[PDB]
């Protein structure tokens, strides 16, 4: 019975530690999300047409 | 002793299962964050498409870009009907350039019967004469094509670099 | 077996070229 | 090739939609009057999706997007628990079970580590063996003995349930199955076995008020 | 859907105007509709391998393309029927034609459409409800034993739009209609599944429940588990019939499938003649075995595609019922005949041969075949479970174990029921070699045995030690004659004989020994080993000096006890119930221990 | 009937060994029979082996010498090879192509059957029952032939396998505790043996019940392939349509296999194991398995394929692939032949898997099974004692060993040695068995139950 | 050592198979000689 | 990066076995990956194994069953199979295609590495000079494992090679008297084997440092020859970019070889032995040689490519070519297993090429090399004595021979026999060595100089 309670609350710490990591991850990416969107969108909008390097004549 | 081994094994093996699931939980949360960014990017691209003065420029390039990849004597350009007036211009301004970059005369037609689904953010797809060879250059295709290659940089940009990686080989 | 199989394939190739 | 267990991406979420609809159907089938409030609450997260027309495709999207409780293993165990409770009350359908006993039986099954391999599951399989046989049975001493004994078995389960082990019900299970396996040609053995039960039964009139 | 024959080079037919065709699709070539498959494709031309004779096929003949690849037709009426290796009902072909031959290009539907089946819906589904693959929406009443549960085909799902009411329907009607994203699918009672594809399951589970065959040997010493895979040698004199009948008649499985691969005509006749005559008691009634059996028959002169496909058709039928929640036991009469068919096709296609002439992928095909067996959690909301066991036999040319087919098989199966011919010549049945046989499921079953019987596991360990020691002592006895031999070894030798005579040997032609319940098998072994232990103690605890006990003293002293031990096999479970037999065995143990007590 | 006029082509693309490649052929069939007319008026037969568009390729049965690409004409029949069958053809002698060579008329057909036929539906196959006695004690009291089994005779080159085959044809019949026929096909037989078979059957009055096919060593090699198919096609007609029992003897299957290898080469197929086609297994099964009993009819077919073992090695693909799909073996040895024992059949390595059903009360005699088992044990022991004698000498032997040596000597002289013109029925063979077994006192006959001994052993 | 070292051939198969048969026959004949000597030895022992 | 849109083709020319041949392809690239969709929506992938002009030959991983000729849609990715790799792959379970099967997300790459890899510059490769303590006396003593060594276990069907590998995963440490990241490629195995290892890794409490790649017996046979490269590619990331010590275990390599042989036959490549490709060695080197330390970086890769020997034939191409590439082998056999000896490791036919550097002063104990060599001599001689005594009898042996039988019997039960959870140190193993060597007088210990015997032998 002691072991089951420990496993229970050990699981609670696991769940609590997981929530901390998930919220910290969200907090971090919120500071870069806008910068990444600008960089990624520019690469999509910049078409850069090209002819295959091996095209002859 | 047997009982102890059973209970002790469960205490280790149950915590292992719990820690393994916690790892999967945070990994899934991280992937959700990546998806939210990509879904926002899709909406941002739509907002750009709505701007005729920049979307027409994209189409000018996007049509010519596909033409260079096929290098066929006959082209069929397929788009969603809403954008047809701009694809028409994109083709008209693309052919003089094609005939210069490749030194090949190309007959480029736009398909007025088959259209792309109305829910495509924008862009074109180009088929060869017999419709057996096609290039897909729509905005959704470009977003994934690039995002899947830039993801290593997005991972770092959002969550930080891996402090344990020292070499780039 | 290998050599005989390759011989049969080479003969098939020659036959196709003749058509 | 996500191959989550034996299922691919489309199959995984398709099985989740099925299990959710199934639980909703079982809950309405087992408790059409919605009297068993505590049991319903344990399934609210999958019953909330009931009474809506999603044409499969919208509930499937909710599973893919992550709005549904789409863990396949949790649904498997929780679904099994409900349908085993349905079998408990269904196989004894000629009699009504008390609502307090249904909830008690539910909780005791829910607490089991591996319900499929439980004695509760085996006892329910033996009950269905005895009650399915009688569905299409000719009149004959054997089948009249089995039907009379089965009605008592159903009456007793309706009062004690299965998790609350009772020597009286357990002995009746053994006697019913032993009679069922008795040769159809042999009359004397099945006759003495039936009479043995009737005289050993603690009460004086084992079938009085049990069967028509 | 038609193309044309461009040319014939033998059994290989080249088609033209056949652009819309996939590899390993099915075609019906010519005006006789010869069955074949497409292997190589090029342009709008296709290369067809025809299973049957191509004599008479003309250039310009039609070729009818069938969208489904080699597939098994699954639905009501499958039970009790005998099929060709490519799913052609032999009992209908012989009865619809009045011929003795299988017609060239014969086209008889796998499941007849003139039978009006009794179909009862699940009564849980309603129009507008959600159904997924593997779900059961109604049951067909075939016979008294096996209910045929009608499942939604795998890889299909949606909202139910029509449910047929209870009634009499044939296999060509519509029972359930479902709509997925606006696409309506009308389903009958029959589903089709490609034979080379593995039917999906929710999860593959460990096999823990023993396969309760009726033999004391091949159970107590060498367990098989439901879902497990074993191998059985197939030689004329090995007595393989005993396992086939014992497994199909008295097993705790629900459905038996017997698969021929490519045996001698007269051997197929013996199987086809024997099986319909087998019966078993069920609910007190004697029922025909064919009401819970299906059989696939292939002789050595059948089309090689069928002989090669037979093994996959059998297991596809097995999985079909596995998905119903049944425990299925499939026997492949000879996997060597299958491997021979496979080598023949590889040769015909001029593929590079490997070990002893067999295809390079022989091992991969056997491994992926056997991997399809096992206990599974089924698809569908009913949360049902089932299993497929395989007891496929091996019969390599010469009886050697060097043949890649038998060597590969033994490295895959977890149980080997090695049989022998010498034992048969000595009239000792079942003819089990003992020293060659093994089972690797012993650990998996330790939980079952602990939960239900407790003492079984140490007993089978001691039993193997006693039997192995008898072999180990053989050289000493040969050179000595039991003269310069320990009394403790004499006990081992004579008790091992008792085990070999009155336990491992079983006489299936006697009404009392037709089936040995497990509780009787462990009862008999417990008392024999308990005697062994008491006899060892009687000698060893008195062997110091002055007054010692010997085997001759024990045997002469309590000869009635040694007889009573031999008599234990005669306790007929049909007349003497579980309590009476256990009581008699308990009394034997007490009489036995007390007889030894008088010696100390 | 077709009633369609035949087309004759003079368009030839080329000729390559046994093959003639035609052009512009209208809707040709595979396996179609065609006839050639050469510039010298010579006629030849052939069969279409490949049809690639309009380019039909025909294999000529006879030699292709003299054939050009300008004048030779090819007449197409529009059909495949179908053999005229009748009851009347029993008592006739044919060549491999089905033509008479006995100076009689062409067969007046009752029907036409495709010689390739179809496999017998296993659901209607009946397990073999009664026995067909051969007249040869070595294979009636020891390894009998059930009425429906297929049991091969393996022999080395030089052994009298053809003389035994002829003896079986003259002596074989039903037990008779008018409805029995034999169909005999010799593949690759040389001129001297072909004469032997033809004359030996005619002279001894047996021909009335024999249908004989002779494919000679110098006959077309493709005809050797259909020869056993014509013999079996006849057997199927006689057996299953005319309610009688047919014994089919296929002599020198090794020569058949060699002709099959030649056909494979003609198709430019890559040889398989030891040079033989990869489909040799299914081809032999196609021949062998067209036999046995069928439900609802009183006819039956048995087969006794006879095979020469190259280098006397049973491992060779020919006896190996045959044995793998047949039920036991007769096995003719060399030591017995060199010792001038005829027939030279060795009972120790032989086996008949169906003997258990062939013999017994109601089929032969009550004691049949018991006599066979005891004779086998006594012969095996006698050989073992003889081997011992060579080591320990005569004086070191006991009385029981001497009895086994007496049995061994008299067994081979009385039971195995027979002669080609002594016909021993099953009952005389068993009586000879008992005469040899009565050498031993009752207590040494361990494999015969006491009830059988008390009935049969004395007198 | 491990092999007789005869170059692989069909002739070698024939020779080796004949050699094996000879060795097996000699083994059996010598085993019978041993058994005969052993019985006589034990008899001499009894007397 | 690749910014140009990829092209999609419906131009399949034909299909021949596992190879789908496309035409009309623009500038085909060799060894590029193609994604294809079947008419029914099924998605599959393959690699271009040949290009010529406008044609390209694609080998499809999942298989070619159901591939159409007119409706098949293929797209060319424009690069080679570069796979996503990240540090947090440890603790994940993948299939043989590189996709997750643990219900977690796809890999969020830190980079994309070429699955084919690159050869490590031999001038920067640093020769291994550290020993791993396996805890198994049969290995740590007489066939030591170095960190960076390639040591397969040669086994046979039915032997406990899976238990030994599992044991090594838990009790593999150092002799410096350490947490290894394990990458486990489970290919060509049944569910129970994969579940056995998966369960053991969790039972050991180390799952957070274990990366699994599963490809079961019922999975496609073509993916079975990239699974090792997927495992090694991840290992290379972890070891050479993140300086993590990695242990890579490849399950029965024979399933790799058999999968390769199937591909070799399909492509009609030149066979070597037993039908395997003549380039089998080169292909194996591509797999095996992805191991060892690199100068200037603190990581390492150690391999244990266990393989099953077909028919216990140590000369079979699989163990043969492996033996030529790897630094020796452990080798288990049936003679030890059939006597319930665990682990059933037979030292005689085994070796460790890096063992000589691994032992001795500064590594373990100075007498290590001497004890090992003498144990080999005494063990081998004892085996020779058994071969003699089997014929001549115990009475023909002298005291010089019985001592080796005493050693041999005590050696196997004291040195080799341990048990699944017996973890001995390298020092304890040598001490046991001496206890067995002291069975003989000094004069017989001829592999050990007196400068060592005088110190260690007296104890």
């Amino acid at each position: 019975q002691a072991a089951m309670g420990s496993q229970g609350n050990l699981s609670a710490e696991v769940e609590q530690a997981t929530r901390r990591q998930v919220q910290g991850m969200q907090s971090s990416q919120q500071r870069n999300r806008e910068r990444v969107l600008t960089q990624l969108l520019g690469m999509v909008c910049d078409v850069r047409p090209q002819v295959h390097p091996n095209y002859r004549i | 002793e047997k009982k102890e081994k059973q209970i002790e094994q469960q205490k280790k093996i149950q915590m292992s299962n719990l820690m393994n699931q916690a790892r999967l939980k945070v990994l899934r949360a991280r992937d959700d964050l990546i998806t939210d960014l990509l879904n926002e990017a899709k909406q941002r691209l739509s907002k750009v498409v709505k701007d005729t003065t920049r979307y027409q420029v994209l189409l000018d390039g996007l049509v010519l870009q596909g033409l260079y990849q096929l290098l066929e004597p006959r082209m069929i350009v397929r788009c969603r009907k809403q954008d047809f007036p701009l694809v028409k211009a994109a083709v008209q301004k693309a052919i003089p350039m094609y005939k210069i970059a490749t030194k090949k005369d190309v007959d480029v037609q736009i398909d007025l019967e088959a259209y792309l689904p109305e829910d495509i953010a924008g862009g074109v797809e180009i088929y060869n004469g017999d419709r057996k060879i096609k290039v897909s250059n729509t905005l959704e295709s470009r977003l994934d094509l690039i995002a899947q290659q830039m993801m290593p940089e997005v991972r770092g940009a959002l969550f930080g670099a891996n402090a344990n990686r020292k070499f780039l080989d | 077996f290998y050599r005989l199989k390759k011989i049969q394939e080479k003969k098939k190739i020659i036959k196709e070229k003749s058509e | 090739g996500i191959k989550m267990g034996g299922l691919t991406s489309e199959q995984y979420h398709s099985q989740v939609v099925g299990k959710i609809g199934y639980i909703a159907r079982c809950m309405q089938t087992i408790d059409p009057e919605n009297n068993l409030k505590k049991i319903r609450e344990d399934y609210q997260d999958v019953l909330i999706w009931a009474e809506k027309n999603y044409r499969f495709e919208e509930i499937l999207e909710a599973s893919k997007s992550g709005k549904c409780p789409n863990d396949l293993d949790a649904l498997s165990r929780r679904s099994l628990i409900l349908q085993e409770l349905l079998r408990l009350v269904s196989s004894i359908s000629p009699f009504k079970m008390k609502l307090d006993l249904i909830e008690s039986q539910y909780e005791k099954m829910k607490q089991h580590v591996n319900l499929w391999k439980s004695d509760y599951h085996v006892k329910l399989n033996q009950l269905n063996q005895l009650t399915d046989y009688l569905k299409n049975a000719a009149p004959t001493p054997k089948n009249n003995f089995l039907r009379a004994m089965t009605s008592v078995l159903q009456m007793q389960i309706a009062q004690y349930g299965i998790t609350e082990d009772n020597e009286g019900i357990n002995q009746l299970f053994k006697l019913g199955l032993h009679l069922l396996a008795m040769a159809n040609e042999k009359i004397d053995e099945q006759y003495h076995l039936f009479k043995g039960y009737v005289k050993d039964q603690p009460e004086e009139s084992p079938f009085e008020g049990i069967l028509p | 859907t038609f193309g044309y024959v461009h040319g014939v080079s033998g059994p290989v037919v080249t088609a033209c105007d056949m652009a819309g065709a996939a590899m390993y699709e099915l075609v019906r070539v010519g005006h006789s509709e010869l069955v074949g498959e497409i292997i190589r494709l090029e342009g709008d031309m296709a290369t067809i391998q025809v299973y049957e004779e191509t004599s008479g096929v003309s250039v310009g003949d039609p070729v009818l393309r069938t969208g489904k690849p080699l597939s098994v037709e699954l639905g009501p009426g499958i039970m009790g029927a005998i099929f060709d290796g490519i799913q052609r009902p032999l009992s209908d072909i012989s009865s619809q034609t009045q011929s003795i031959y299988i017609p060239r290009g014969v086209n008889v539907s796998a499941l007849s459409r003139d039978i009006k089946w009794e179909f009862i819906p699940s009564k849980n589904l309603r129009v507008g409800s959600h159904i997924t693959g593997g779900d059961i929406y109604g049951i067909v009443n075939e016979n008294s034993l096996i209910k045929h549960k009608i499942m939604l085909p795998p890889r299909s799902r949606g909202s139910v739009t029509y449910i047929a009411p209870p009634g009499n329907y044939d296999a060509s009607d519509v029972v359930l209609e479902l709509e997925f994203e606006g696409v309506k699918e009308k389903l009958s009672m029959v589903q089709v599944w490609p034979v080379r594809q593995v039917r999906p399951v929710t999860e593959k589970l460990p096999a823990n429940h023993p396969l309760l065959t009726g033999q004391r040997v091949l159970d107590a010493l060498f367990p098989c588990v439901q879902g497990g895979t074993t191998a059985i040698p197939g030689a004329f004199g090995c007595g393989k019939t005993v396992i086939s009948q014992s497994l199909s008649k008295y097993s705790n499985s629900d459905v038996i499938i017997y698969v021929g691969c490519g045996e001698r005509g007269n051997e197929m006749s013996e199987v086809l003649r024997d099986f319909p005559e087998l019966t078993m008691e069920v609910d007190g009634k004697v029922e025909s075995i064919m009401k819970r059996t299906a059989l696939v028959a292939n002789t050595s002169n059948m089309p090689v595609a069928a002989r090669e496909a037979s093994i996959y058709t059998g297991i596809t039928l097995s999985e079909y019922f596995r998905d119903m929640g049944y425990h299925v036991s499939m026997m492949a009469d000879s996997t060597s005949r299958w491997a021979e068919a496979l080598r023949e096709i590889s040769g015909r296609l001029a593929e590079m041969p490997a070990d002893s002439g067999y295809p390079a992928y022989l091992g991969a095909r056997l491994a992926s075949f056997y991997e399809r067996a096992g206990r599974v959690k089924c698809l569908g909301n009913p949360e049902r479970e089932g299993s497929v066991s395989i007891v496929g036999a091996v019969s390599p040319p010469g009886g050697d174990f060097s043949d890649p087919v038998t060597s590969a098989t033994l490295g895959i199966v977890q149980v080997f029921w090695g049989l022998d011919k010498k034992l048969a010549q000595r009239k000792h049945f079942p003819s089990v070699n003992w020293l060659i046989s093994y089972s690797k499921y012993m650990r998996a079953l330790d939980e079952y045995y602990d939960k239900h019987f407790t003492e079984f596991v140490p007993l089978r360990t001691k039993a193997k030690e006693i039997l192995q020691e008898e072999e180990d002592l053989a050289e000493i006895v040969q050179l000595v004659g039991k003269a310069s031999l320990a009394e403790t070894d004499k006990i081992t030798l004579e008790v091992a004989k008792l085990i070999k005579d009155d336990f491992l040997q079983q006489n299936g032609y006697t009404p009392y020994d037709r089936f040995c319940p497990f509780y009787k098998t462990v009862g008999m072994l417990s008392n024999m080993i308990s005697f062994y232990d008491m006899a060892r103690r009687a000698v060893e605890t008195t062997a110091q000096s002055d007054n010692k006990i010997t085997w001759s003293i024990i045997r002469e002293h309590m000869g009635e006890i040694l007889y009573k031990l031999s008599s234990m096999k005669f306790k007929d479970p049909v007349k003497d119930g579980e309590a009476k037999i256990k009581a008699d065995y308990a009394q034997l143990l007490e009489d036995m221990q007390n007889a030894f007590r008088s010696l100390e | 009937y077709l009633s369609q006029p035949r087309l004759t082509y003079k368009t030839v693309s080329g000729v390559n060994g046994p093959l003639v490649i035609l052009d512009h052929v209208k809707f040709p069939r595979y396996a179609e029979i065609v006839h050639l007319t050469l510039p010298d008026g010579t006629k030849r037969s052939g069969q279409v082996l490949e049809v690639s568009g309009s380019k039909a390729v025909v294999q000529v049965f006879e030699g292709t010498s003299g054939i050009d690409a300008k004048k030779t004409s090819c007449e197409f029949t529009g059909d495949i090879l179908r053999t005229p069958v009748s009851e009347d053809m029993l008592g006739r002698v044919f060549n491999g192509s089905g033509k008479p060579i006995d100076r009689g008329p062409v067969v007046l057909a009752e029907d036409f059957l495709d010689i390739m036929g179809q496999p017998i539906n296993p659901q209607c196959r009946i397990y073999p029952e009664e026995m067909i006695q051969t007249g040869i004690s070595a294979i009636d009291g020891m390894n009998s032939i059930a009425r429906g089994q297929k049991i091969p005779i393996f022999s080395a080159a030089g052994l009298p396998h053809n003389e035994i085959a002829a003896q079986i044809c003259r002596q074989a019949g039903l037990v008779k505790k008018e409805n029995f026929a034999i169909v005999f096909a010799a593949m690759g037989v040389n001129m001297e043996t072909a004469r032997f078979f033809k004359s030996d059957f005619e002279e001894n009055g047996s021909m009335d019940n024999v249908c004989l096919f002779l494919n000679l060593a110098n006959d077309p090699t493709i005809e050797r392939i259909i020869t056993p198919r014509l013999a079996l096609t006849t057997a199927e007609f006689l057996a299953y349509q005319c309610e009688k029992h047919v014994l089919v003897i296929l002599t020198d299957m090794s020569s058949y296999a060699e002709a099959l290898r030649e056909v494979s080469a003609a198709r430019e197929e890559v040889p398989g194991r030891r040079g033989f086609p990869g489909y040799m297994y299914t081809d032999l099964a196609t021949i062998y398995e067209r036999a046995g009993r069928v439900e609802g009819r009183n006819g039956s077919i048995t087969q006794i394929p006879i095979l020469t073992m190259p280098n006397d090695d049973i491992t060779h693909p020919i006896p190996d692939l045959t044995g793998y799909i047949t039920e036991g073996q007769i096995y003719v040895d060399r030591q017995l032949h060199n010792r001038q024992i005829y027939p030279p059949i060795n009972v120790l390595p032989s086996l008949s898997r169906l003997m258990k059903s062939a013999i017994g009360e109601g089929m032969t005699r009550k004691d049949h099974a018991d006599v066979s088992n005891q004779l086998y044990a006594c012969y095996a022991i006698g050989k073992d004692v003889q081997a011992m004698k060579a080591v320990v000498g005569e004086e070191a032997l006991t009385s029981d060993d001497l009895l086994y040596l007496e049995f061994l000597q008299k067994f081979e002289k009385n039971f195995i040695t027979q002669g080609p013109y002594e016909n021993r029925t099953v009952y005389e063979t068993l009586d000879i068995g008992w005469q040899l077994l009565r050498i031993f006192p009752k207590e040494m006959l361990k494999r015969i139950p006491q009830s059988t001994l008390s009935e049969f052993y004395p007198r | 050592k491990d092999r007789i070292e005869i170059f692989p051939s069909r002739m070698a198969q024939t020779i080796m198979k004949a050699r094996l048969k000879g060795a097996q026959t000699g083994r059996n004949l010598l085993k019978k000689k041993s058994d005969a000597l052993t019985l006589r030895f034990r008899q001499i022992l009894k007397k």
